[PDB]
């Protein structure tokens, strides 16, 4: 189960191996120049793509983690399934298509309603 | 009970090799491709640290040699050429007040502004630039049948500005401050620096000029002394001063060769003609080889007659000493520094020859024409070292004979980079402790 | 005590300065091109080497720290020393050679036995 | 309120939008080479500037956060104001000039007096 491994398995299993895939995300002198830039155009790309996901998880409060849990009540109209027909019977590759259009609705209901609210309450407790 | 704990930022290292930069304070050197230097370098003593160095498996020397020869090639891309320079070029002897046929008065046809009209011009050439083919005498330019000749642009300075190599992040440079270091073995005094000290790329042969002096004695270093196919590097603890002049007082002419191209030639001689020379004193020199004999006598034993003798054959590049004073390339005969045997205001004039079409790197199919300079050259340098080589042959433990060695530019630099070693930092590390994560 | 500083001192001291060394881990136009790539080949290198260590510490649960402690019982056969003959009497430079061959045995006994186990137990407590 | 947004507002408000500005911090073949390096000289620059701030916050103990609080008693001689004349009546752009000369005095009184001290006390509690 290397790169992408259990891509057929149910979502219920599939996630006991997340670190396995997290570690993978990162005299002819004129010809020696062009073919050097073609390597740097890719090496710099993976560093930007790694860092633009970790920031997103820093602003959601889940910095330095791989699984986390939020404080955002799931809506009924985000999918009409059960608790189990998603984990035990679907894959992530299929689930990504299911709620693809609902992504940025969730990502706003994270940060601006979850973490700004709790961060303001922390300074109240320190001031106490 | 013990548990694993993790430490990040731990001062351990490994040996590694990498591409170093350049740093310094319209020359072909430093001003083009370097960065501004560190105004305040540091030198961190590391007490109790003992490393082992090896100056002959160091790779700082070979990658510097790569980067030096690249600078002389990537700079001369925009420097005209001299494809039309080759001509039958009838020539005579210069008739001036001459104390001596080592300078000739040639004449040849070249193209004028219009590319349909002949133009009969002339200039001076040294004896070494002129080849006889077969009435009067028809000569050919040298290195026409092998290579193509490129004139080094007469606006570019060549003066050796010192170089400071600096390591990038995640690396470090060590330095062996102690003495009595024959390039290998341990080192009790190690420090840590950001940048190597001043390195001045000076392309000499058989005698090291403007180098770094030794500490107390003459330091003799070689890979193996019983191996004859190796060079021996001597390093002086006191300089010996040398003075090269020439009474030239030459002139500069120019010939337009195509639209927007210019060829700088030698004009005429305003004065008399005398050869060049180079003076060394017979007291600081004769009591320097005594010090070298004393350290050579220590390796080979006692009751070893040590002879010095000149170079036994080869190209002009390896049997003479070649300077660069002011933008001219000399070839001086040094077979009078080394003519001596050792058992138990007077100076030496070293004659010299000058050539204008040279081949600095002993390559194939490359040449460059050195433009002349106006005025008389007077350059003072001091000698800090010798490159020796030993003759093999018969088993008589009565006499050894040493000759000047040469044939490699990677020995001018190995004499200077024997102090450093590039390491690699590894920040992670575990160790056991009495500490438990409570969940 | 700059770069690498107390490299002679015992491991027992030697580590009160870890942040000091953590901050150090990060018309001739054709010639102007070659000598530009030789700078980017080094600047991109230190960014990859920094990020490939922080990830390793994210997956070990010690994200955002410099000293941490795990939950992995040290084995007797990993070195036959005392508690004190390692800290008070050896250096890190020597200790790195001591257990050099035993590195990836430890790094597997981290992550797959330490942090996967605790992370699964957290969702049990949330579900309670 | 996009880039730099509330730059006129008082410091008291001004900081409910910090994540908004945190996400912004990151045959002619010879001409095709020069104008490629001019892009990499900027893309690599923003990655270094992002990472040289997150490290500074890792060593201050405030890793993975945006607002944090320290344990460093503010000195009277660092400004002679009130609690309120700084937040309700000044801007950050003006406040940056106020204590500009006092920056590295604070940054040393962070790390070497705040986090080294607490980190040594943690291993005491584990050893208990
Ligand atoms: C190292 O030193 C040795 C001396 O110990 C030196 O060997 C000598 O080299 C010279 C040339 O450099 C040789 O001299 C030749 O001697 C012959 C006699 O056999 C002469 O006829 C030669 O005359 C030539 O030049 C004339 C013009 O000057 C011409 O008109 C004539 O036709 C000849 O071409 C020439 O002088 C000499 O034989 C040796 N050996 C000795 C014992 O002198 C050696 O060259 C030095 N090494 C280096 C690299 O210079
Ligand atoms: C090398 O030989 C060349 C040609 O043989 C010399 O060039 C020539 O030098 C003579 C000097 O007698 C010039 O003659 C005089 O020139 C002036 C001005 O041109 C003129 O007014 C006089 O009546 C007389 O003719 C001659 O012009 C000049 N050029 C040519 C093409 O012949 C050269 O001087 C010699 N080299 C050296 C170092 O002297
Ligand atoms: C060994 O090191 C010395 C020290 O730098 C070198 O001496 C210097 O050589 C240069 C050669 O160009 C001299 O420059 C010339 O100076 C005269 C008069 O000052 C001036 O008319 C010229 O335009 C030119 O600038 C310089 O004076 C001289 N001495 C110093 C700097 O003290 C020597 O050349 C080195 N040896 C070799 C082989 O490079
Ligand atoms: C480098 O210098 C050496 C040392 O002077 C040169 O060797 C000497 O060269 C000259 C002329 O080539 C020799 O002079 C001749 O000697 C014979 C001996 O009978 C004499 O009959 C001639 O009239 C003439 O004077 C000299 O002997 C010779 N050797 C010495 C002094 O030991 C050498 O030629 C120079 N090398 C180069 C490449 O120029
Ligand atoms: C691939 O799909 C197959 C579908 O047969 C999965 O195999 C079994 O599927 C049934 C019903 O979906 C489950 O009740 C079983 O537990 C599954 N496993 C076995 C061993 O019978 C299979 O799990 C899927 N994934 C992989 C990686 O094979
Ligand atoms: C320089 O150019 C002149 C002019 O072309 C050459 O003079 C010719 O020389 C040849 C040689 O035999 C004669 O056959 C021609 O009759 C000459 N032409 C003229 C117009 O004089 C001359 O040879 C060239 N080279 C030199 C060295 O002077
Ligand atoms: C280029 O021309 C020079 C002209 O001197 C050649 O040098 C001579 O070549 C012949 C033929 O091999 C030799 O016998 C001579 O000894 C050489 N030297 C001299 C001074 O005449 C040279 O060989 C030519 N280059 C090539 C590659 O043939
Ligand atoms: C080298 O030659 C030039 C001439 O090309 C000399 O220049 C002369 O210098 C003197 C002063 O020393 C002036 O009075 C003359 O007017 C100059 N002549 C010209 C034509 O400009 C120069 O002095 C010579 N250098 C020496 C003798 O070493
Ligand atoms: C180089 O060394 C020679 C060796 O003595 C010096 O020699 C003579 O010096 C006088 C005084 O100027 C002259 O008249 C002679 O012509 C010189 N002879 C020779 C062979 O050079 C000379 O002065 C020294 N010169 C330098 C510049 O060092
Ligand atoms: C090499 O050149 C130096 C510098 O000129 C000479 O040293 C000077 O020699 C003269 C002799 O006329 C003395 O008066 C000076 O005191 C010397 N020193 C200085 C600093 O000028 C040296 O003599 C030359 N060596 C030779 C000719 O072999
Ligand atoms: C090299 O060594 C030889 C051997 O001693 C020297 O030859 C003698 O030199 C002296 C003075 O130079 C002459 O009086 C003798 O006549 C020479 N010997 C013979 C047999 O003629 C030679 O001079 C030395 N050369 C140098 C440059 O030191
Ligand atoms: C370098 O090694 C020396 C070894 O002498 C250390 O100095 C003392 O070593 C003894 C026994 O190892 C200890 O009991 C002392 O506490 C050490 N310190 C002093 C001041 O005497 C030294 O600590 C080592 N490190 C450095 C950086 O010097
Ligand atoms: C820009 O400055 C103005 C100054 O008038 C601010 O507007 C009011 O300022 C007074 C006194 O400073 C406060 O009591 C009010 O609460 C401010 N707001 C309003 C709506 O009256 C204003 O807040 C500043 N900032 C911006 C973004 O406009
Ligand atoms: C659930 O989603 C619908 C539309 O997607 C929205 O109108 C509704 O307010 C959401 N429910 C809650 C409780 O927010
Ligand atoms: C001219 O020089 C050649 C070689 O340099 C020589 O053979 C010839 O004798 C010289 N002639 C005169 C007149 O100087
Ligand atoms: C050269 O050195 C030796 C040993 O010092 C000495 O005997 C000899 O006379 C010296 N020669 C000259 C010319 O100084
Ligand atoms: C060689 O000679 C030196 C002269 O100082 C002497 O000290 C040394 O002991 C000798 N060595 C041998 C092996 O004879
Ligand atoms: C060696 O030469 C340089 C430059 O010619 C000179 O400045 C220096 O004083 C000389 N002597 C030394 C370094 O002993
Ligand atoms: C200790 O290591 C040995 C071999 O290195 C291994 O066989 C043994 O199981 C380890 N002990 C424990 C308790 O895991
Ligand atoms: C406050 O600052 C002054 C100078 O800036 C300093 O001398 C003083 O010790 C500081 N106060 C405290 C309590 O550290």
């Amino acid at each position: 189960l290397g790169f992408l491994g259990a891509a057929g398995s149910t979502m219920g299993a599939a996630s006991m191996t997340l670190t396995v895939q997290a570690r993978n995300l990162l005299q002819h002198l004129l010809k020696l120049t062009v073919w050097g830039i073609k390597q740097l155009q890719a090496r710099v790309l993976a560093v930007e793509r790694y860092l633009r996901d970790q920031q997103l998880l820093g602003i959601w409060g889940c910095s330095g983690k791989l699984i986390c849990c939020t404080n955002v009540p799931w809506n009924s109209s985000w999918s009409n399934r059960n608790l189990s027909e998603i984990w035990d019977n679907m894959t992530w590759l299929q689930w990504d298509k299911e709620i693809s259009n609902y992504t940025q609705i969730i990502y706003g209901l994270l940060e601006e309603s979850q973490n700004q609210q709790e961060k303001n309450e922390q300074d109240l407790l320190a001031l106490d | 009970n013990l548990w694993v704990t993790v430490y990040y930022g731990v001062p351990v290292w490994k040996d590694a090799e990498t591409t170093l930069f350049c740093a310094s304070d319209h020359n072909i050197w430093a001003t083009h491709a370097c960065v501004p230097t560190d105004p305040n370098p540091q030198e961190i003593h590391l007490e109790n640290v003992t490393e082992e160095f090896n100056m002959w498996k160091n790779n700082m020397v070979e990658q510097m040699h790569t980067d030096i020869i690249s600078l002389w090639d990537q700079s001369l891309k925009p420097c005209v050429k001299l494809t039309p320079l080759c001509v039958t070029l009838q020539c005579t002897n210069v008739t001036n007040a001459i104390t001596d046929g080592e300078l000739k008065n040639c004449s040849f046809n070249m193209t004028t502004e219009l590319r349909d009209k002949k133009q009969k011009v002339y200039s001076l050439f040294y004896r070494l630039d002129v080849v006889q083919i077969n009435s009067n005498k028809e000569y050919r330019l040298i290195n026409c049948n092998t290579s193509a000749i490129t004139q080094v642009c007469p606006k570019l300075s060549f003066e050796p500005i010192p170089i400071h190599y600096c390591a990038p992040a995640g690396f470090a440079i060590l330095k062996c401050k102690d003495k009595k270091f024959n390039g290998t073995g341990p080192c009790p005094s190690v420090s840590t620096v950001q940048c190597t000290h001043g390195i001045k790329p000076v392309l000499s042969t058989q005698l090291l000029l403007n180098g770094s002096l030794a500490e107390e004695e003459v330091m003799i270093r070689s890979e193996n002394i019983t191996n004859n196919a190796k060079n021996i590097l001597v390093q002086f603890n006191t300089p010996v001063q040398i003075n090269c002049t020439r009474p030239n007082n030459n002139t500069r002419k120019s010939i337009r060769i195509g639209p927007g191209q210019a060829f700088y030639a030698t004009g005429d001689i305003i004065g008399d003609i005398r050869q060049a020379h180079c003076n060394v004193s017979k007291a600081t020199w004769n009591e320097t080889l005594g010090k070298v004999v004393k350290q050579l006598r220590k390796h080979f034993g006692n009751n070893t007659i040590i002879r010095f003798a000149n170079s036994s054959g080869g190209d002009l590049e390896v049997t003479t000493h070649s300077f660069n004073c002011g933008g001219e390339f000399f070839y001086c005969n040094t077979s009078g520094l080394f003519n001596s045997t050792w058992i138990s205001n007077d100076s030496i004039t070293l004659p010299c020859r000058i050539k204008q079409i040279i081949n600095m790197w002993q390559r194939i199919g490359q040449a460059m024409y050195a433009p002349p300079i106006q005025g008389v050259i007077r350059c003072v340098s001091n000698i800090t070292g010798l490159i020796l080589t030993r003759d093999g042959g018969s088993t008589n433990s009565t006499t050894e004979t040493f000759r000047p060695g040469g044939g490699d530019m990677r020995d001018n630099w190995r004499s200077e980079l024997y102090k450093y070693k590039v390491v690699k930092i590894e920040p992670l590390g575990v160790a056991p402790t009495r500490c438990k994560r409570r969940v």
